[PDB]
C-alpha cells in the first residue's frame, strides 16, 4: 500500500484537482518546476504516495488530467503549477459533453476512455504496490459526471482488487449552471454506490453558504469555493501523505469508515474556516468547530442523524493529551449522536505539520446517516422534472431509455432508506 | 452535564433518585445500554461489574457493591458470621443458626437441639429461605419442610421472649437504612421504622403466623387489626422513643441504637477488604436495609441484611435526597446531616 | 506454612510455600480451508466481472 | 540446555520484540554488534543464555528469533536500526501490502502466499537446535497480521512441531491506542482458532499499560515506545528463568505444569511492581513486603480485573533483586490475613517462588528508575474472564447488525466462522464461571 493514482475529469474536477496539487506540493516542499526545497524530512518520507521520482530528483505527480474539451486543461497547463504535470498524462478531446451525462458515459466519452486507460495502465505498471485510485469531479456536468463514472467502471474491471476513492462535487440550485444537474447527479450516484469504496460528498450548497454566511464573501466565486475544497482535500489525505498510525492507507480507511458496502458517502469538515487571520486557535476550539454543522462541506444537519463512524485529524504542534481529552469530551457529551452498536467509532490522528497559513487545524470525516438529506434533495429536484419527462430529449437523443432513469432513481431512494434503517437501529 | 443510566425499573428508591437528578438540570439520562455514563443505577441480578471502569474520560460509579451478596443472602450471612474471626462463633448478637440443604450442617444442628431437649430450655426454631416459613419446637417437622422445598434453607433460633408494645402485647422488628459511599464511610439514616405486628403475641400456637411475622405484607392481608395503633403498622423513632421513656424509663439511643450501630459497623467492616472500591477502576456505593429484633432484656438481634431495600413512604423524599448528596454528588459535584457516620477508633 | 523444594545457586534460589492443602488438524485439512476460501474469492470476483461485462 | 525460538508477528509483535531483545542484550552483556566479552566459550556452548542466543565462530551472539510482518516499514526499522548487526537477513521477513486490520485478509488471503516461506525460515533456526523446546509467539489481537496470520502459523506449528510447546504474548485491544473499529472481531476470531494450539498465553491489555504509564511514570500521553519498554520488563521477568540459572520454570513445559491445570484456561494474569519514574527526584526504595503487597492491587495488573471475585488455580512469584525466602514468607503471611485470596478446592493454597539476585535492568535514558528489588506475579485467576466479557460484548453489539462483516466475507471467509468463534468464547466464559463461582 504505497502509490495512489490521481485522476481529474471535467471542468470542476480539473480546477479543484489543480488546486489540490498546488496545496500539497507546497506542504511537501515541491516547487512548480518539481524540485524539492523543503526543510523537514517528514515531507519526503511518504512523498511516493502521490509523486513519481524522475532524474535530477524531480518529483512528478501521479496525476492524469481528463476532459472532453481542451478549454479548462489549457488553463491548468498555464496555471501556477501547470508545468509540474507529466505532459503525456494530458488526455483530452474536442467535442465537449454539454453538461450531458449520456454524452460523457455512452457516446463522446466512450470514444476517449480507452486512451485514458492507456495512461492509467502506464502509471499503474510502474507502481511498486498500487493501493488504488482517487478521482476528482463534479456530478452535475457531463464529462466529470458521465465519463468519470465510466472510467470508474472500467478501472474496476481492470483493477477489481484495488480501492476506488472519489472527491465528488454535488450540484446545488444556489450554485447552478444548468437545470439538468439533478439528472446527471442521480445517474452518477447510482454508479458511485456500486463502484466506489469511499466518496467525500462536497456540496456546492454548503461551500456557498460557508463563503456567504461565515467568511462574509458577498459574491462567492468558484475560486472562493475551491479554497475550501483544496483545504478539505489536503486534510482528509493527511494520514495518507505523512507518517502515521491511523488510516495511513486507503484500504485501512475504508475498513474503519465503512460498516456496510453502500454506505460509504462521507461528510467532510474543516476548521478553522479560512478565506483568502492570526487567531491562535486552542484545541477545545478546533474540536468544537470541526464538529460544528457550519463547518461541514455537505449541507446536512448532523443532529438529524447519527454517526456510524468518524475520523478526526489534528494538524500542528499541540498537546496530544488535550486532543484526547477534547475528543472524549464531545463523544461523552453528545453520545446520543453516535450509534451504540459500533463501539469506539471515533478514531483520531495527529500530524506535526500544519497546512499553509495556520498554526493549528482540524479535519473531520464523518459517516453520518444525515447524509441522506443530501440525496433526498437531489431526488426531489430529479422527480420534479422527471414526472413530466422534462429535458429528457437531451438524453434519449444519445440512446438512453427512460427506464434507465427510473432505475437510477429507485436505487438512490433505496440508499436513502438504508440510511434511515440504521438511524433507527 | 453528568450522565447516568437506569437498569432497574422496579426500584422505588432509585426511581426517586432518578427524578431528583433530572431536577438539578445537571444530570442527563441515557439509554440503559449506552456505555458512556458516569453513573449506573444497575440491576439486581448479574450486574456486569466486569464492564465498568473501562471508558476513558469517564469517572464511573455504580449503586451496588460487588460481593455484597455475602451479607444479603440468608445462607451466606450465616456462613460469613461463623467463619469470620472478627465475627466468630462467639457472636452475641446473632441468633444460633445452621444452613440446611434439602456443605450442609444438618449433623451439627441436631447436636445443640438435643441439649435443649435435655436442658428443658425453649427449643423453638424458625426455618426460612433467601412465603416459606415454619415455626416449631419439633426438629422432625423442621427438617421435613426443608426437604419438601427445593432450595437452601436456614434454621435459626426463634426468639421466644420478644419485647412487646403495650397496649397490644404485640411483636415488631426494626428496619435501619445504611448508606455506604465510595470511600466506605458508613452512614446510618437517623430515621428508622418499626414494622409492628397488630395482633397480640402468643407462645402456644406458633402456626398462627400473623402475630409472629411482622412483615408489612402479611400484616396488611392476613391480619384484621392492620392500622389500629399506628398508620399501616409502622411506628417511627420519635414515638417509639417516647414509649421507651414512659414505659421503661430509658431512651432509644441507649437501650437499642448503640447495639444497632455496633452490629451494622461490625458486619460491614468484616467484608470491607472483599468489596471495597478504594483503588479500583470503578467505584461503588449501596443502600442496605438491616432488620433487627429486640428481646425483653432490651438486647438487639440481627435478622437479615437487605441489599435492595425499599423505604417507608414518608421517608423517601429525605432519604433519596441524602443518597444524591453523600453518595453521588460527592463524586460528581453540582454547580445538619440526615445521617450518622459510623466510626470508632478504640486503641489497644 | 511449609517451605519445600528449596534450591539454591550463585545467581539465586527458588522454593514453594503452601498455606493450606487441597480442600489438531492436519496439513491437508488446513490447505483445504485456505483453498476453499480462495475459491470463494474467485467466484465473487467472477460474478463481478460478469456483471461488469453485462 | 534446550533452545527456544521467538516469533514476532505484526507491528505490535515486532516492536515489542525489539524492546525485549534490547533488554535481553543489556541483561546478558551482549553488545549491539553481537559480541559478548563475558562469554569465554567462543563459537559455541550450552549455557542458560544459549536458550535464546546462538553463536558464530566470530563470537557473534544471534537471537533465535523470527520477525514477520505483511508490510515492510516496521521491520525495515530493525534492518537499519541500532541492532541491525544482531539479526541475520533471513530472520527478517516482510511482504508488500498488509492485512488492513482484517483477520480474514491476514489469515486466508495474504497468509496463504507467505506461510510456506515463514515455516521454512523457522525451519532454518530449528535445524540449528540440539533440542528445541518450542516457541514464544508475540502478536496483537487487533491487527490483521497479528490476529489472522498468527492463527494460521499456530495451526501449522502444531503440525510441523506437534510435540513442542507454544507460549503466547498477546496484546489485548484498547481504544486509547487502537487503530481499528473491528479489533473486537479480530480478537475473537484469532482466539478461537488459536485456542487449542496454545499451551499458555500471557495477555496484556494496552489499557492497563497505558494507565500505569500515566499514573506511575508521569507520562501525559504514552507512546508505543513507552508501552513496549514497560511490557518488555514483564516479558523479561517471565522468561528470565529460561535464560538464567535456577530451578523454577526452567523449560516451556513447566509453565503449563505450574500455571495451567486445565488446558483451555491457559491465560495467567500477570502483575508487576514497582514501576518508578526515572524523573522522580527523590524515591524511597520499596521493601519485599511492599512490592509483594502491590501484586494484589488491580492498578498494577497487566489486565484490569478483580481477582477477589474469582478463584486462583496457581500462583507464581518471580523476584529480581535483593530478596531472600525469609522476607517473602513473612510478606505472604501478612498479606494472607489482610486480603481475599481463595483458591479452588481442588488446588493447594500456595505460592511457587523464584528469586534472581540480579535486580531489574533498565534501558539507559528510559522512563523506568532502577530499583533494588522488583517482582512479577503470575496468577491463574478466573477474574481475567472479565476481559473476555468486555470483548465479547463489543463483538455482539456489532455482529447483531453485521457491521463490517462484508470486509471479511469479501476475503473468502464464511459468515459462519463469526458465530463459531463467538460460540467458542461463550463456552470459554462459561468454563471460567463454573471453576470460579459458587451458586449464590
Ligand atoms: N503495546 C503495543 N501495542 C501495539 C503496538 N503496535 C500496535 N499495537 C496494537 O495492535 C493493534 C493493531 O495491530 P497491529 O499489530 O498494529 O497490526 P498488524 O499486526 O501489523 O496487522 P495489519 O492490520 O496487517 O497491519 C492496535 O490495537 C494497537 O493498539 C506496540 O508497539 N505496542
Ligand atoms: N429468628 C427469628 N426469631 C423470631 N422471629 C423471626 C426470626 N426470623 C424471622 N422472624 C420473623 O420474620 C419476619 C421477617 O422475616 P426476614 O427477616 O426473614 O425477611 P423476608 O426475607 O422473610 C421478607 P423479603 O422476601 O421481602 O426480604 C420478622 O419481622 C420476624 O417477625
Ligand atoms: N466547486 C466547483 N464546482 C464547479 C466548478 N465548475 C463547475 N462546477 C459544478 O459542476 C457542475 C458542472 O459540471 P462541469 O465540471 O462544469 O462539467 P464537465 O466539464 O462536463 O465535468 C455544476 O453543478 C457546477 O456547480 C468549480 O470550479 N468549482
Ligand atoms: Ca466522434
Ligand atoms: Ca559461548
Ligand atoms: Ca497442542
Ligand atoms: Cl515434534
Ligand atoms: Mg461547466
Ligand atoms: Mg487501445
Ligand atoms: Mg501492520
Amino acid at each position: 500500500m504505497r502509490e495512489i493514482v490521481h485522476i481529474q475529469a471535467g471542468q470542476c474536477g480539473n480546477q479543484i484537482g489543480a488546486k489540490f496539487w498546488e496545496v500539497i506540493s507546497d506542504e511537501h516542499g515541491i516547487d512548480p518546476t518539481g524540485s524539492y526545497h523543503g526543510d523537514s524530512d517528514l515531507q519526503l518520507e511518504r512523498i511516493n504516495v502521490y509523486y513519481n521520482e524522475a532524474t535530477g530528483n524531480k518529483y512528478v505527480p501521479r496525476a492524469i488530467l481528463v476532459d472532453l474539451e481542451p478549454g479548462t486543461m489549457d488553463s491548468v497547463r498555464s496555471g501556477p503549477f501547470g508545468q509540474i504535470f507529466r505532459p503525456d498524462n494530458f488526455v483530452f478531446g474536442q467535442s465537449g459533453a454539454g453538461n450531458n451525462w449520456a454524452k460523457g458515459h455512452y457516446t463522446e466519452g466512450a470514444e476517449l476512455v480507452d486512451s485514458v486507460l492507456d495512461v492509467v495502465r502506464k502509471e499503474s505498471e510502474s507502481c511498486d504496490c498500487l493501493q488504488g485510485f482517487q478521482l476528482t469531479h463534479s456530478l452535475g456536468g457531463g464529462t466529470g459526471s458521465g465519463m468519470g463514472t465510466l472510467l470508474i467502471s472500467k478501472i474496476r474491471e481492470e483493477y477489481p482488487d484495488r480501492i476506488m476513492n472519489t472527491f465528488s462535487v454535488m450540484p446545488s440550485p444556489k450554485v447552478s449552471d444548468t437545470v439538468v444537474e439533478p439528472y446527471n447527479a442521480t445517474l452518477s450516484v447510482h454508479q458511485l454506490v456500486e463502484n466506489t469504496d469511499e466518496t467525500y460528498c462536497i456540496d456546492n450548497e454548503a461551500l456557498y453558504d460557508i463563503c456567504f454566511r461565515t467568511l462574509k464573501l458577498t459574491t462567492p466565486t468558484y475560486g472562493d469555493l475551491n479554497h475550501l475544497v483544496s483545504a478539505t482535500m489536503s486534510g482528509v489525505t493527511t494520514c495518507l501523505r505523512f507518517p502515521g498510525q491511523l488510516n495511513a492507507d486507503l484500504r485501512k480507511l475504508a475498513v474503519n469508515m465503512v460498516p456496510f458496502p453502500r454506505l460509504h458517502f462521507f461528510m467532510p469538515g474543516f476548521a478553522p474556516l479560512t478565506s483568502r487571520q492570526y487567531r491562535a486557535l486552542t484545541v477545545p476550539e478546533l474540536t468544537q468547530q470541526m464538529f460544528d454543522s457550519k463547518n461541514m462541506m455537505a449541507a446536512c444537519d448532523p443532529r438529524h442523524g447519527r454517526y456510524l463512524t468518524v475520523a478526526a485529524i489534528f494538524r500542528g504542534r499541540m498537546s496530544m493529551k488535550e486532543v484526547d481529552e477534547q475528543m472524549l469530551n464531545v463523544q461523552n457529551k453528545n453520545s446520543s449522536y453516535f450509534v451504540e452498536w459500533i463501539p469506539n467509532n471515533v478514531k483520531t490522528a495527529v500530524c506535526d505539520i500544519p497546512p499553509r497559513g495556520l498554526k493549528m487545524s482540524a479535519t473531520f470525516i464523518g459517516n453520518s446517516t444525515a447524509i441522506q438529506e443530501l440525496f433526498k434533495r437531489i431526488s426531489e429536484q430529479f422527480t420534479a422534472m422527471f414526472r413530466r419527462k422534462a429535458f429528457l430529449h437531451w438524453y434519449t437523443g444519445e440512446g438512453m431509455d427512460e427506464m434507465e432513469f427510473t432505475e437510477a432513481e429507485s436505487n438512490m431512494n433505496d440508499l436513502v432508506s438504508e440510511y434511515q434503517q440504521y438511524q433507527d437501529a | 452535564m453528568y450522565t447516568f443510566v437506569v437498569r432497574d425499573e422496579n426500584s422505588s428508591v432509585y426511581a426517586e433518585v432518578s427524578r431528583l437528578l433530572l431536577a438539578t438540570g445537571q444530570w442527563k439520562r441515557l439509554r440503559k445500554d449506552n456505555p458512556r455514563f458516569n453513573l449506573m443505577l444497575g440491576e439486581r441480578n448479574r450486574l456486569p461489574f466486569g464492564r465498568l471502569g473501562h471508558e476513558p474520560g469517564l469517572v464511573q460509579l455504580v449503586n451496588y457493591y460487588r460481593g455484597a451478596d455475602k451479607l444479603c443472602r440468608k445462607a451466606s450471612l450465616v456462613k460469613l458470621i461463623k467463619t469470620s474471626p472478627e465475627l466468630s462463633e462467639s457472636c452475641t448478637w446473632f441468633p444460633e443458626s445452621y444452613v440446611i440443604y434439602p456443605t450442609d450442617e444438618r449433623e451439627v444442628f441436631l447436636a445443640a437441639y438435643n441439649r435443649r431437649r435435655e436442658g428443658r430450655e425453649g427449643n423453638v426454631w424458625i426455618a426460612k429461605s433467601s412465603e416459606g416459613i415454619l415455626i416449631s419446637s419439633e426438629a422432625s417437622e423442621l427438617l421435613d419442610f426443608i426437604d419438601e422445598q427445593g432450595q437452601v434453607h436456614v434454621i435459626q433460633k426463634y426468639l421466644e421472649k420478644p419485647l412487646l408494645l403495650e397496649p397490644g402485647h404485640r411483636k415488631f422488628d426494626i428496619r435501619s437504612w445504611v448508606l455506604v459511599d465510595h470511600l466506605y464511610n458508613i452512614y446510618l439514616y437517623r430515621e428508622g421504622v418499626l414494622r409492628t405486628s397488630s395482633e397480640p403475641y402468643n407462645s402456644a400456637n406458633f402456626q398462627d403466623k400473623t402475630c409472629h411475622l411482622t412483615n408489612h405484607c402479611i400484616q396488611k392481608e392476613y391480619s384484621k387489626n392492620y392500622g389500629r395503633y399506628e398508620e399501616g403498622n409502622e411506628m417511627f423513632f420519635e414515638e417509639f422513643n417516647q414509649y421507651l421513656m414512659d414505659a421503661l424509663n430509658t431512651t432509644l439511643e441507649n437501650s437499642i441504637l448503640l447495639q444497632i450501630k455496633h452490629i451494622i459497623r461490625s458486619c460491614l467492616m468484616c467484608i470491607e477488604p472483599a468489596i471495597s472500591t478504594k483503588h479500583l477502576h470503578y467505584q461503588s456505593f449501596q443502600l442496605f436495609g438491616f432488620d433487627f429484633m429486640v428481646d425483653e432484656e432490651l438486647k438487639v438481634w440481627l435478622i437479615e441484611v437487605n441489599g435492595a431495600p425499599a423505604c417507608a413512604q414518608k421517608l423517601y423524599a429525605e432519604l433519596c435526597q441524602g443518597i444524591v448528596d453523600v453518595a453521588i454528588s460527592s463524586v460528581f459535584p453540582l454547580a445538619t446531616s440526615i445521617f450518622i457516620k459510623l466510626h470508632h477508633h478504640h486503641h489497644h | 506454612m511449609e517451605v519445600i523444594e528449596l534450591n539454591k545457586c550463585t545467581s539465586g534460589q527458588s522454593f514453594e510455600v503452601i498455606l493450606k492443602p487441597p480442600s489438531d488438524p492436519s496439513l491437508e485439512e488446513i490447505q483445504k480451508k485456505l483453498e476453499a476460501a480462495e475459491e470463494r474469492r474467485k467466484y465473487q470476483e467472477a460474478e463481478l466481472l460478469k456483471h461488469l461485462a453485462e | 540446555m534446550r533452545e527456544c525460538i521467538s516469533i514476532h508477528v505484526g507491528q505490535a509483535g515486532v516492536q515489542i520484540g525489539n524492546a525485549c531483545w534490547e533488554l535481553y542484550c543489556l541483561e546478558h552483556g551482549i553488545q549491539p554488534d553481537g559480541q559478548m566479552p563475558s562469554d569465554k566459550t567462543i563459537g559455541g556452548g550450552d549455557d542458560s543464555f544459549n536458550t535464546f542466543f546462538s553463536e558464530t565462530g566470530a563470537g557473534k551472539h544471534v537471537p533465535r528469533a523470527v520477525f514477520v510482518d505483511l508490510e515492510p516499514t516496521v521491520i525495515d526499522e530493525v534492518r537499519t536500526g541500532t541492532y541491525r548487526q544482531l539479526f541475520h537477513p533471513e530472520q527478517l521477513i516482510t511482504g508488500k501490502e498488509d492485512a488492513a486490520n482484517n483477520y480474514a485478509r491476514g489469515h486466508y488471503t495474504i497468509g496463504k502466499e507467505i506461510i510456506d516461506l515463514v515455516l521454512d525460515r523457522i525451519r532454518k533456526l530449528a535445524d540449528q537446535c540440539t533440542g528445541l523446546q518450542g516457541f514464544l509467539v508475540f502478536h496483537s489481537f487487533g491487527g490483521g497480521t497479528g490476529s489472522g496470520f498468527t492463527s494460521l502459523l499456530m495451526e501449522r506449528l502444531s503440525v510441523d512441531y506437534g510435540k513442542k510447546s507454544k507460549l503466547e504474548f498477546s496484546i489485548y485491544p484498547a481504544p486509547q491506542v487502537s487503530t481499528a473499529v473491528v479489533e473486537p472481531y479480530n480478537s475473537i476470531l484469532t482466539t478461537h482458532t488459536t485456542l487449542e494450539h496454545s499451551d499458555c498465553a500471557f495477555m496484556v491489555d494496552n489499557e492497563a499499560i497505558y494507565d500505569i504509564c500515566r499514573r506511575n511514570l508521569d507520562i501525559e500521553r504514552p507512546t508505543y515506545t513507552n508501552l513496549n519498554r514497560l511490557i518488555s520488563q514483564i516479558v523479561s521477568s517471565i522468561t528470565a528463568s529460561l535464560r538464567f540459572d535456577g530451578a523454577l520454570n526452567v523449560d516451556l513445559t513447566e509453565f503449563q505444569t505450574n500455571l495451567v491445570p486445565y488446558p483451555r484456561i491457559h491465560f495467567p494474569l500477570a502483575t508487576y511492581a514497582p514501576v518508578i519514574s526515572a524523573e522522580k527526584a527523590y524515591h524511597e526504595q520499596l521493601s519485599v513486603a511492599e512490592i509483594t503487597n502491590a501484586c494484589f492491587e488491580p492498578a498494577n495488573q497487566m489486565v484490569k480485573c478483580d481477582p477477589r471475585h474469582g478463584k486462583y488455580m496457581a500462583c507464581c512469584l518471580l523476584y529480581r533483586g535483593d530478596v531472600v525466602p525469609k522476607d517473602v514468607n513473612a510478606a505472604i503471611a501478612t498479606i494472607k490475613t489482610k486480603r481475599s485470596i481463595q483458591f479452588v478446592d481442588w488446588c493447594p493454597t500456595g505460592f511457587k517462588v523464584g528469586i534472581n539476585y540480579q535486580p531489574p535492568t533498565v534501558v539507559p535514558g528510559g522512563d523506568l528508575a532502577k530499583v533494588q528489588r522488583a517482582v512479577c506475579m503470575l496468577s491463574n485467576t478466573t477474574a481475567i474472564a472479565e476481559a473476555w466479557a468486555r470483548l465479547d460484548h463489543k463483538f455482539d453489539l456489532m455482529y447483531a447488525k453485521r457491521a463490517f462483516v462484508h470486509w471479511y466475507v469479501g476475503e473468502g471467509m464464511e459468515e459462519g466462522e463469526f458465530s463459531e468463534a463467538r460460540e467458542d468464547m461463550a463456552a470459554l466464559e462459561k468454563d471460567y464461571e463454573e471453576v470460579g463461582v459458587d451458586s449464590v
